[PDB]
């Protein structure tokens, strides 16, 4: 792309490659093309969070404007968290929007998205239904959200109580997915979850 | 069966609060209770502004014991004049063929709505019925007069 942001880039890129952080596996950063319009990260969820043991793969883009405006960055991982879209991946923190900096590396970006995953922020919310699951009801959050990391980021395995409704819906004969993400909405209700997979 | 059963329960159940407005799906009596989960007396009207306003066609919408792994037959009874339907009633449609277009998450509703749609639409490509498929290719009229006076043949 542009001279300038491009040796941006390949610092950055270097910078992680070579940090602290990528040699314990909590972050990792990879280019895609010549371009540098594209780069894919990784992030470990953070201990004594329902994420930990997960691992989220997050696409990040860099537009035009850069370093002037923030890094595009999305989650390809699925993940249930108030401040990230439990459909899309897109993210709904401070530091892409308006507390960045062209001052701010891809490793302080990364770093920050583990923190968020850690601090959650339910009075600025990107789900609408994970953000009132966190509010008006914490140990079932922690319990759900323990349970996507398990199921799409690889996270050691959660509540009996989830999965036992999921393989008994899914032997019902509905996908997965849809199924729990049903659960996930409906929040553990059978009765309810059932009438909206059929809807 | 067990697994089969369960399903239908909650299938009916989901159907009961709520349909498209207009359409039968119900299932019916053994002799002596019971209930016969596993074959259903089914209805739909044809949507407005078609020549298949204005009528109620039946179908019976039998399950094997694979259901959800396998579809349901469905029949309409009796056999139908439509390109897509076989002259003993049989619908015939990729949503419903087992090895093709079926998937194990499909509800009834879906597949009567899949059915509804099929009726003003056909798909040439795929013939059931020869004599309804002779006249579709050659002269329209024919047919829309055909399918004015078959749902006529209907009380609303």
């Amino acid at each position: 792309m542009a001279n300038i942001a491009v040796q941006r880039i390949k610092r950055e890129f270097k910078e992680v490659l070579k940090s602290e952080e990528t040699s314990k596996n909590q972050i990792k950063v990879d280019l895609v093309d010549e371009n540098f319009t594209e780069l894919r990260g990784e992030i470990a969820g953070p201990p004594d969070t329902p994420y930990e043991g997960g691992r989220y793969q997050l696409e990040i883009k860099i537009p035009e404007t850069y370093p002037f405006n923030p890094p595009k960055v999305r989650f390809i991982t699925k993940i249930w968290h108030p401040n990230i879209s439990s459909v899309t991946g897109a993210i709904c923190l401070d530091i892409l929007k308006d507390q960045w900096a062209a001052a701010m590396t891809l490793r302080t970006v990364l770093l920050s998205l583990q923190a968020l995953l850690a601090a959650a922020e339910p009075d600025d919310p990107q789900d609408a239904v994970v953000a009132n699951q966190y509010k008006q009801n914490p140990e079932m959050f922690k319990q759900t959200a323990r349970l996507w990391a398990h199921v799409y980021a690889g996270a050691p395995v959660s509540s009996p109580e989830y999965t036992k409704k999921i393989e008994n819906l899914c032997a019902m004969g509905f996908d997965r997915n849809a199924v729990i993400v049903a659960l996930s909405s409906k929040s553990w209700d059978v009765e309810t979850a059932t009438e909206l997979l059929l809807s | 069966s067990g697994i089969a059963l369960s399903r239908l329960a909650q299938e009916r159940k989901a159907w009961r609060k709520d349909h498209p407005f207009g359409f039968v799906a119900v299932p019916t009596k053994n002799p002596d209770g019971t209930m016969n989960l596993m074959n259903w007396e089914c209805a739909i009207p044809g949507k407005k502004g078609t020549p298949w306003e204005g009528g109620l066609f039946k179908l019976r919408m039998l399950f094997k014991d694979d259901y959800p792994s396998s579809p349901p037959k469905c029949k309409f009874e009796p056999p139908l004049f439509h390109p897509n339907v076989y002259p003993s009633g049989t619908v015939c449609l990729s949503i419903l063929e087992e090895d093709k277009d079926w998937r194990p998450a499909i509800t009834i509703k879906q597949i009567l709505l899949g059915i509804q749609e099929l009726l003003n639409e056909p798909n040439i490509q795929d013939p059931a019925q020869a004599e309804a498929y002779t006249i579709y290719c050659q002269n329209r009229v024919e047919y829309e007069k055909r399918v004015r006076a078959q749902a006529k043949k209907f009380a609303p």
